[PDB]
Formats: structure tokens, sequence, C-alpha cells
RNA sequence: AAGUCUCUAAGCAAUGGAUGUCUUGGCUCCUCACACGAUGAAGAACGUGGCAUAAUGUGUUAAGUAACCGGAGUUGCAAAC
RNA sequence: UAUUACAGAUCCUAAUUGAAGUAGCGAUUAUCCAGGCUUGUAUCCUGGGGGCUGAUGAGGAGUAGGGUUUCUGGACAACUU
RNA sequence: UAGUGUGAACGAAAGAUGAAAAGAACUCUAAAACAGAGGGUGAAAAGUUCCUGAACUUGCUUAGGGUUAAGGCUAUUUAUAGUACCCGUCUUGAAACACGGAUUAGGGAGUUUAUCUGUAGUGCGAGUCUUUGCACGUUAACUGUAAAGGCGUAGAGAAAGC
């Protein structure tokens, strides 16, 4: 997998990845953004999105995006409600949260998402739409690969 | 078909029993991966031509 | 230098030929020195290597074992031996391969071939070391 | 027109298997256009080098002629 | 007079397969040979191995059998000798 | 001694950007409610409404062509916008 | 070979784990052959189209600039002053509203043969060349050598004759 950190213990962080999740890449990241929270309250956040009370604020990626009026807390207005994304990051940071057993002299109430980190990845999958004039264009977008650390406020 | 002939009905055969994935025992043996069935198709994408 | 023009030079085509050698040959390429226990008593250094017999290897992870020899391969051109085992990390003795080259043999068993190849030797050595001049 | 309308209607086959090619043999005309049958004589021309050797020998068994190299061999050596 | 935006640099990554090192493959020159076939050739098709689709052996004696010459397991698992 | 120095050739081959989470997801009667099976169904099946096709019918069957698409069981990495 | 065309024909891409598979047991979260996290194998993960892993593009972190499209050059107390049109190309004339140019890597174009010309170097010199070939050889080389032959040593003329 490998990992990036900056001021942070090998032996005291909760670790999570994957490789190759069937999901967009620029909704990804921009979630990924916003959790730099408490991992349990953190999901509270994702658990609103997912039920569209509380929206991901889209400052990079924005481009054909309107305006909405659950972009006023963030600040941006551009701003909308990635349901598959939020799925992802639940059922990481839940998976991350399982080295309690693991890893001793941490505790699991008080921690702080440190590190997200996604990218895209190779395209295992390809398909093409066929069009006018026998001209057959791509239609797959490239999967992602995805990369959390959670720590307690000490690193 | 059907009122195929028996030597078109022959090639047909020949054609389906050859259609299949590789044996696991062959790269077990020789350890040479990433071979594939060269005579493998499909029926609606390829047309044999025959 | 080489006289003998029918033979190569080349290391492409020597290669080529040793690893597509005939079965003959490769059990010939397959061979060890004796100890020196063994070398006064039958009278030759080198010998091709069976599955009868057992062999002790200097320097390694088995360093200083005997053992019989279990299977003999040509293709792989190494040899199976018992006692020469790790385990994988599930509880299995695995048999590792060592070529004959880095060993010694230290018992042998006769077959009418292999007294009829010693027989050979032995006589050929002393006609050689009689022109040399030892 | 002359285009996927006009392609509709190709249901017969111009061409079928051939028994000495076994490849293109013309129903209506009777021949083979790659190897000529039935002439006795088997099509080739020098302007086609490249593709007669694909058909010529070589790319067969040869299980007859394998052998009679191979006692050339012995003899010359 | 705002910036998570945009621009530039460095460090750690993702993507991609350049560089460098390897080489049982080519290319050419020289040598020797050409003794294919109605005693069924070259070419095609299909069979056949314990797990074998292609290729290679081989033809219901079908990964072979007999004789002579080599002479001990020419590879994963299974089985026999 | 040479197949000896590249930014261009609408150069060649190989990979990759912005545009862009944008254009767009068409054509075909019409879907709705409760159950079953499941981690998970408006979609797979059952039952009940509401509809469509409306004997040159997306009905039942054949030439030519396709060649196992037929049938039962298990499976969802991919494909069936 | 894959694959294309009714057909004659046409025709790719694709090499490298490690010395040895020792090819990752078992446990935890999970619906789970999703995906990780512990723990191990090995000298080193090099972890299965796996050696090295460049550029373009992207992500995270750190640091600054931003009304002047950006970049360059000169000067210093480092954010200012002055300066600065986009390269290649045919053209009398290109920043042109002339054409080529989205990015990056790797390929990518005055070479060789014959018959000659002239200059310079080298050896012999009224000579010079040893090669077709023969004899040698540690053998395509190198070495030795007989005799012809080439060009030079005499020219003018259509030619006889000179």
């Amino acid at each position: 997998t490998h990992y990036t950190f900056s001021n942070v213990e090998e032996s005291k962080a909760l670790k999570a990845s994957t490789g190759l999740e069937r999901v967009h890449f620029k909704p990804m990241m921009e979630t990924g953004r916003v959790i730099k929270m408490k991992a349990q309250d953190a999901i509270a956040y994702l658990e609103a999105v997912m039920r569209k009370e509380r929206a991901v604020p889209f400052f990079r990626y924005k481009g054909g995006i309107s305006h909405h009026a659950q972009g006023h807390e963030w600040g941006c207005p551009t701003s909308r409600w990635p349901v598959k994304c939020a799925e992802l990051y639940i059922k990481l940071i839940k998976t991350a949260l399982a080295g309690a057993p693991q890893k001793p002299g941490v505790n699991v109430d008080e921690v702080l998402v440190a590190h997200v980190q996604c990218n895209r990845a190779t395209q295992y999958r390809w398909r093409r739409i066929h069009q006018a004039h026998g001209r057959v264009k791509s239609y797959a977008s490239p999967p992602t690969n995805v990369q959390i650390v959670l720590a307690e406020k000490a690193a | 078909a059907a009122h195929k002939t028996l030597r078109t009905k022959r090639i047909l055969c020949k054609a389906m029993k050859v259609n299949r994935p590789m044996p696991q025992f062959i790269r077990q043996m020789t350890g040479v991966r990433h071979i594939r069935n060269p005579l493998t198709r499909h029926w609606r994408r390829r047309k044999m031509n025959i | 230098v080489k006289t003998n023009p029918f033979v190569s030079s080349q290391a492409r085509k020597v290669r080529k030929s040793y690893f597509n050698a005939k079965k003959d040959a490769k059990h010939v390429a397959m061979s060890a020195p004796l100890s020196k226990e063994l070398q006064e008593a039958n009278g030759i250094k080198r010998l091709p290597i069976r599955r009868d017999d057992e062999v002790m290897i200097f320097s390694g992870r088995m360093q200083n074992r005997t053992g019989k020899v279990t299977a003999v391969k040509l293709s792989e051109m190494r040899i199976y031996v018992d006692t020469f085992t790790t385990e994988k990390i599930n509880g299995q003795a695995v048999s590792f391969p060592v070529h004959p080259s880095n060993v010694v043999i230290t018992k042998l068993k006769m077959d009418k071939a292999r007294k009829n190849l010693i027989e050979l030797r032995r006589l050929g050595r002393d006609q050689i070391l009689a022109k040399l001049g030892h | 027109g002359a285009g996927t309308p006009s392609f509709g209607p190709r249901h017969n086959k111009t061409h079928t298997i051939c028994r000495r090619c076994g490849n293109c043999f013309h129903i209506q005309k009777s021949k083979c256009a790659k190897c000529g049958y039935p002439d006795a004589t088997m099509r080739h021309y020098d302007w086609e080098k490249k593709a007669h050797r694909k058909r010529a020998q070589g790319s067969g068994e040869m299980r007859h002629l394998k052998v009679t190299f191979a006692k050339l061999q012995r003899a010359y050596a």
C-alpha cells in the first residue's frame, strides 16, 4: 500500500486503505478534504450526506455544478450530496477503528482524522459505446484508491 | 441448420469442443502463465466463416 | 586454444547445446567429487550422481549434513535430498534443491554400469599420470 | 441506398470449404481460388512469393519428408 | 484588504513503462548436402495422453508397439513399474 | 570504426492531459401496492389492482443464414447507457 | 497465431519475481475468495505482464506569489525598478487576421558502390602495381613468389606512309 506522514507516529496510528474501488475520483477527493473531526462524529456527518441533510463542498472540481443552500455553512455555493463516496468513508473508518484490540496505548473514542489521500488507479474495466458513422468512443471512468489514517490529537 | 450436411456437422462439433477454458494443470506443470486458448470464441461476436 | 573446428566457442551456441542436450550427456553434467575416504578406495575423483547414494554439502543454511538423494532433476538441473528441508509457514516440510558441483559424495552404491564405469576410469588414470610423469 | 439497407439480403454463400485446400472454393464456378482445385497442379505465382511459403512445404507435418532430411545429416557429418 | 481557488518549487506517493543492466532469438558470410512421390509424396481434416484447448509426437498397435544401439527415474499432482 | 547528437516533418509508435463530473443516459404500453428470497430489488419470482400488444400481433411455426444461442444447476470480475 | 475481407490476399501486440516458491499460515473488523489491519517468509517485498521504475498528468504535506495571461534578462537590502511580441518556415518583407505546432518519452533524414577530377599525406621511381593464381598458415587474415597484364616511357594524321 505505502502511506505518507508528517508529525505522526507509526505505532499509535490506526490505518485503512483500498485499491480499485469502483467510485468516481473527483467527489471522493472532495469528501476526503472535508474529513480531516473526531471519527465517531465524522460518521454522523457522512450519514447526513446519505439522507441529504448536509452537503459536501466542491472547491476544486466544480465546473457546471449549480449553487445550493446547504453550501452556506461551508462558504462554497457549489456543494452536492455524493452518497456512494459517503458509503466508503463510513466503511473505511469503521474498519480502521477495529484496531482497538491491536495497537494499544490509543483511546478509540477521542480519535481525530489525521490523513486522507485519494488518487486514480489502473483501469481494469473497459467498455465503449458505438456512435454514428462507425465511431466507437470510450465509456468507462478510472477507478480510485484511497488511504486513511486516524490518530488521537497527540501527533 | 437444420438440414446440415455431415462434413458441415463435423466442423461445428470440433468448433464447440475446442471452445473451452484452458486447463489448470498446464500452468502448474510448465510454470509459464498467461497462455490463452486461441480457438476460444463467442458465437455472437466472432463468426466462424465456415 | 581449440584446434577442432566443429566445436563452437560462442556463448550462445554452448548454452543452447547445454540446456537442450540429450539425456545421456545431462547425467554426466550432473556430477561431483568423492570424499577422500572413497577416493583411495575406488581410485577416482569425479563421478555422476544417482538416487541410491548420499551426499554432504559444505557452506549454507544446511551446512554439514549427510543425506540420501530422493530425486535427480535434469530439466531443473538440481538434486533433491533427504534432511535438506525448510518448513513452510504451514507445518509442512519441503525438500530444497542443490547443484551437485557444490557437494561431496560420502557413500556410493554399485550398479553393473557404475562398476563398469569405475574400472574404465581407474585404468585411464594410471596411463595418463605415467605419461605426464608425476 | 448502397450501404446499410442493401446489406440486409446477404445470406447466400459465394464460397464453400474446399477439399484439397480445406480453407474459398467457388460454388458456381467450382474452383478453389486459393489452390486451384480441381486442376491437378496446385496454384502458385512468383508475384505472391510471400503468400506461397505459408502454404508450401515446411508449414505442415512433413511425416515422410523429415526422416529423409535426417538420413542426409548422418551420412555427411 | 478574502481564498481550500489558481501559479511556482521541494519531499513522500499514485499512474505510466523511458533509462541502465541482462539474452536458449535474429541478421549476414563461409562450409557440406538435396538420396520427395502409385512401395500413395507435399498440403488439408479429424482422432488419440489419467488430469491436454494450441503446437509437437503419432494413426483403433493412435504421447506409441517390435528389434538393434544408448543405459537408470528429463517437470506440477496422481498411479504403476 | 559507425544504423553517432532532434522541438518541429497535417512525422512514426507508445502512454497522458485540459475541455469535464460537463455534453448526455435516446427509440419502444404505464406503472402501483403487499409478500417471498436476500447484507442488498421499482428491476429476480408469487398474489392483487391499472395498462399495452389488438390475428401481416414482440402469438404459434419454418426456408436461407447462425451454430449450441436450446435445457437444468451454481456464479456476478466484466458486459446487458 | 489473435484478428479482417464474399475472395485473391492482409497480419499485430506480447521477454526479466527471487539464489531457492521459502507464492504469504493463523487471528481481528466485515454479509463475504469485497477491502484492509495485525502477524509472518526472505539478505532485501522484489508480493504474482512482480528487476531498475524516468518524463507528462494526479494526490497529500510544507513554503511563498496573484487587478497587470504567464515565463525570461539586468540590478540589488527579494518584491520592487527598468526591460522583454511566439518559436519553426517560404519570403523583398512575419507578432501577424500566412502555414506547422495540446503534453511527455523513445524512434527519426547527405550514406555506400563504380568510373574519374584536384589538393594534401605515404612508399618506390623510368619505372610501378602482385591482384587473377600457385606455395605457406597458429588459416577468410598474414607471409613468400614465377610470368603475363594494366598505366607510364613518343607523337601528329581520316589514312597510307612518316
